[PDB]
């Protein structure tokens, strides 16, 4: 998982899958967007939030062997840490999901 | 609403001010000045920024292209590396071989080791490659240089029994705006002449792939003499380390008949004389009749006479200004292809998109069949209509230019 | 070490003969701030909440001592960049009306 | 009125043991970028006669059980240690240090009794050895590398010197200790090297790890002065500041002292019952 | 009792106790000369490989072997 709370915008910065991650979380009117930042270095900016769908949708970026996150439902930072979790997922299981998905 | 105007933004500002407040000032020394111009400097950037984001039009468009792609292709490319296998070294008596043995080839290999080892009795052991870049290159029949090394490893050998992983090559944007129209493929049982080229196109490691097909019976206006029926598929891939997946990936979008060469005709090398023999269907169905071949592979000559032009040009990056034409690096400019019509006219244009400023008195072309001495002085014209049967390449050395 | 633009007696830009918007300098640029502040009501301010006087809260409505009135008054009188402290207060409501005076001390 | 958060974690055989900041706890930490190792000292009261029984036997500093079936728990328990702030029922914690007990003693007599903990990070490799033969003929990041799979931490290496070859670097180590003092030794003072919590570091003396987490401070309980190093000041608990990362510094009484910096050393201050919760920082020009 | 390292009792008493546990530490890992062994050696540039013959003693008196030494002349 990923320890979350309730706030309108955040970020969180951790060592996931034998490298460092920083994740931004902030609430764009409705939906709930979010930008992806690996090793310093940007990957992903103002990527909307869904259930399931991963929050890294390009091809080459996601991995040639790194991993990827997943909302369990849609966004909302009043129930974050209350029923509401992000998982992060390797590049075996995501892999496995993700031709799972089809 | 593709363009924006803002010639007439000022004055919007200008008499709003006017209308709004009062009818005085609006000149340029006073307080209100600075409001007026503000609101305009600030109103010209929102105009620009709205349509910005606007195009989305397949070109003009970037990094936001990813997702046109991701529409109907769910791949672009990716990034690996050119690993290795089945090595072995010249090497003496109990020497212990460590990890990161660089091993450079004379093309730029810069090569580790995989694995650590421990030469033997027999004084040959065998070690892994990995390469120290991330894009795709190969190495030579025969082992070049050791640069790491403990005085007693001789020399690193490269045998034939070796395998050798072609990897991709991260992406280009301006190369993903000449693909997409390529890649694009359908959604029924997967059986048209257009899926067929879009599925194989995205095998990686495939540079260029060309289909036709008959409908008639008899001959067909494109190349090929033989069966009534047939589907002449010519794929120029580097290679195929899955060997059955190159063919899996034709059966599987494919219905109808797979002849050779069209099934009989000449001088166009195939994989090989009996069945390409896929391993297998999901469908419990033992159907293996895949059919495919490889380009006649040919050479290239480019020969310039150039002006001395308004900048010191350099002579050494007109012959890189050809080689990207060459390699379809260019945004507009497909590539050499099946059936590249290699042209003086559609080569020393298009150096002037990277050189401009030089005057190009003249320019003619010519090539001949690959491994093969230079053609006469005479040889050489300012077009080349190229078969169907094969594809030109151009390398480095084969440009000569005159300053002239 | 403060300047604005002139208003009327209704908030609006005040323009001269040859419409100029003038950059009042201090002392009357303070006292235009002021009447501007104590004008201000609370809860209309965006980005800066609990900033204003609560008049429907501690005026207009009905209210025991009358102390809240003066505090709040003198906050807002306060916060301004120049006003160095209030001299008095005295908050009369003698007749229907609520009769607030005030003298303010600014660094010029 | 918020509340503070020290909380101490132990690794028993059977389970963790945590030490909430209910009780009187008081630890003094201490972090460079240097080959010696961080340290912890660690004060803590009104323990009952089980918790007492229950800690105080398994810091044995003896071996048991010679035939060593594994290795590290087997020897030395472990403490890992976190500090924050509480608000409105909101957490703010964060980990501050990972080590090893050392020494123990007693400090205060009945009705309190007191005792005091010496805790060391790494101090696991003390004890193993090396059984992967280095690299003979090998660049500078290779032989960082070599000693981060030995180790067994994640690693970092940013240098100028990453492209130098080095003819027998590490044939002479004896445990697995002395790694980071041969990385160290080579291209001091320039090359720093260090292990924080549990990654190796080597760099460069005056590069920014992170070059986009730098963090602003300009609320210092201890005044900003010229310490012909650099800067150096003092703040409360900020889980922001860590070693070798950036500070960005804005200063009212001692404005000339704006800039960017990089911070070198650390100290903490944590105490549940006492006014002190602070942090000491000493920085170095940014490069 | 195995003692998990080289460490003395009466040490961390006084002040001095440490200094001359921490001078020890300093001369152990001074190395001027002792006898070793040719592994591997080419006589046309005069380095050989080198085994020193001599190993390291721990806490429970075993033997630990050296590191082979590369290129020596």
């Amino acid at each position: 998982k990923i320890p979350l709370t309730a706030v309108p915008n955040q970020a969180i910065s951790f060592n996931a899958g034998s490298s460092y991650w920083k994740i931004r979380l902030y609430q764009n009117m409705d939906m709930m967007n979010a930008d992806i930042s690996r090793d310093g270095v940007i990957v992903c900016h103002g990527v909307r939030c869904f259930g399931g769908i991963p929050l890294l949708q390009y091809s080459h970026q996601y991995r040639p062997d790194y991993g990827n996150f997943v909302f369990d439902r849609d966004a909302d930072w009043t129930l974050f840490g209350d029923g509401i979790n992000l998982f992060y997922l390797d590049g075996a299981e995501f892999a496995e999901y993700q031709a799972l998905a089809t | 609403v593709a363009d924006t105007a803002d010639v007439l933004s000022d004055v919007e500002a200008e008499f709003r001010a006017a209308l709004g407040a009062n009818i005085n000032l609006a000149a340029s020394t006073p307080q209100g000045s600075l409001v007026a111009a503000e609101a305009i400097a600030r109103s010209s950037v929102m105009r620009n920024e709205a349509r910005i984001a606007n195009t989305i039009n397949p070109n003009v468009s970037f990094g936001t292209f990813l997702d046109a792609i991701c529409a109907l292709m769910g791949i672009e490319r990716g990034s690996d590396l050119s690993t290795f296998g089945y090595g072995v070294q010249v090497t003496g008596r109990s020497q212990t071989r460590i990890s990161t043995g660089s091993r450079v080839q004379t093309p730029a290999g810069a090569i580790f080791t995989v694995m650590s080892d421990v030469t033997i009795p027999a004084g040959g052991v065998a070690t892994i490659d990995i390469k120290s870049q991330e894009y795709g290159n190969i190495p030579l029949p025969v082992g070049n240089l050791i640069i790491i090394d403990g005085t007693i490893g001789w020399s690193g050998a490269k045998v034939i029994a070796s395998t050798r992983v072609d990897p991709g090559s991260r992406q280009m944007s301006d190369a993903e705006l000449k693909n997409a129209r390529v890649n694009r493929l359908a959604i029924q049982g997967r059986n048209s002449t257009m899926a067929i080229k879009a599925y194989v196109s995205a095998v990686p490691n495939v540079t260029s792939v060309n289909v036709i097909e008959n409908n008639t019976g008899a001959v067909q206006v494109v190349n090929g003499v033989s069966f009534t029926l047939p589907y002449a598929v010519w794929v120029c891939v580097a290679g195929n380390p899955d060997k059955q997946a190159v063919a899996d990936a034709l059966w599987a979008a494919h219905n109808g008949g797979t002849p050779w060469d069209y099934g009989a005709t000449n001088n166009g090398v195939p994989v090989d004389g009996p069945n390409g023999v896929p391993v297998r269907d999901p469908a419990s169905g033992r159907k293996y009749v895949v059919k495919w071949t490889t380009p006649i592979m040919y050479d290239g000559y480019v020969n310039v006479t150039v002006q001395q032009g308004s900048s010191s040009v350099a002579p050494e990056a007109i012959q890189n200004a050809v080689v990207n034409y060459a390699q379809g690096k260019v945004e507009g400019e497909e590539g050499l292809v099946v059936g590249a019509s290699l042209s003086a006219f559609e080569v020393a244009g298009a150096i002037a998109r990277e050189i401009p400023g030089i005057y190009i008195k003249l320019c003619q072309v010519a090539c001949v069949a690959a491994g093969s001495p230079a053609p006469a002085p005479g040889d050489f014209t300012s077009e080349y209509v190229m078969s169907a049967f094969g594809q030109a390449t151009i390398s480095v050395g084969n440009v000569r230019v005159t300053f002239v | 070490s403060t300047s604005t633009i002139r208003t009327g007696t209704n908030n609006d830009i005040l323009l001269d003969d040859n419409g100029n918007m003038v950059i009042l300098r201090d002392v009357e640029a303070c006292a235009q701030d002021v009447r501007a502040a104590m004008l201000m009501r609370t809860g209309e301010n965006i980005f800066d909440v609990n900033s204003g006087v609560g008049y429907f809260e501690y005026i207009f409505s009905p209210q025991k001592s009358y102390d809240d009135a003066r505090k709040s008054i003198a906050d807002a009188i306060l916060s301004s960049p120049d006003v160095t402290g209030i001299e008095q207060l005295d908050i009369d409501i003698t007749g229907e009306v609520f009769g607030v005076d005030a003298k303010v001390i600014t660094i010029h | 009125m918020k509340k503070r958060i020290l909380r101490v974690t132990f690794n028993m055989p059977y389970g963790p043991e945590v030490i909430r900041e209910d009780l009187d706890v008081r630890v003094r930490i201490m972090k460079a970028a240097l080959r010696i190792q961080n340290r912890a000292t660690m004060e803590i009261f009104g323990l009952t006669t089980q918790l007492r029984e229950s800690l105080l036997s398994q810091f044995t500093a003896w071996k048991h059980r010679q035939r060593q079936v594994g290795r590290e728990d087997e020897l030395m328990i472990k403490v890992s240690v976190e500090a924050g702030y509480s608000d409105q029922g909101r957490e703010q914690v964060s980990r501050v240090f990972v080590g090893e007990v050392a020494i123990v003693d007693i400090i205060s007599p009945p009705p309190d009794i007191g005792i005091r903990i010496q805790c060391y990070t790494r101090q696991i490799d003390r004890t193993k050895t090396i059984r992967n033969m280095p690299p003979a003929n090998t660049t500078f990041v290779k032989f960082v590398e070599w000693g981060a799979n030995e180790m067994g931490l994640n690693f970092i290496c940013d240098t100028s010197y990453n492209d130098q070859v080095l003819k027998n670097p590490g044939r002479s180590i004896t445990v697995a200790s002395a790694i980071l003092a041969s990385i160290q030794d080579m291209y001091m003072p320039d090359v720093a090297a260090f292990v924080d919590d549990d990654i190796l570091i080597v760099k460069d003396r005056d590069k920014v790890i992170r070059p986009d987490e730098v963090t602003n401070v300009n609320s210092f309980v201890g005044i900003p002065s010229w310490s012909e190093w650099g800067v150096e000041f003092q703040c409360l608990f900020e889980p922001s500041i860590r070693v070798a990362g950036g500070v960005a510094v804005e200063s009212l009484m001692n404005p000339s002292v704006n800039g960017n910096y990089v911070i070198t050393a650390l100290e903490y201050d944590l105490a549940s019952r006492d006014r002190p919760f602070y942090i000491k920082v000493m920085g170095s020009p940014a490069a | 009792n195995i003692s998990l390292t080289s460490a003395k009792a009466p040490d961390r008493t006084r002040l001095i106790a440490a200094l001359d546990a921490r001078s020890r530490r300093d001369a152990l890992d001074f190395e001027v000369m002792i006898p070793a062994q040719v592994v591997q050696y080419d006589r046309a540039e005069n380095i050989a490989t080198i085994q020193p013959l001599i190993t390291w003693v721990d806490t429970e008196h075993n033997a630990v072997q050296r590191h082979q030494l590369v290129d020596i002349p």
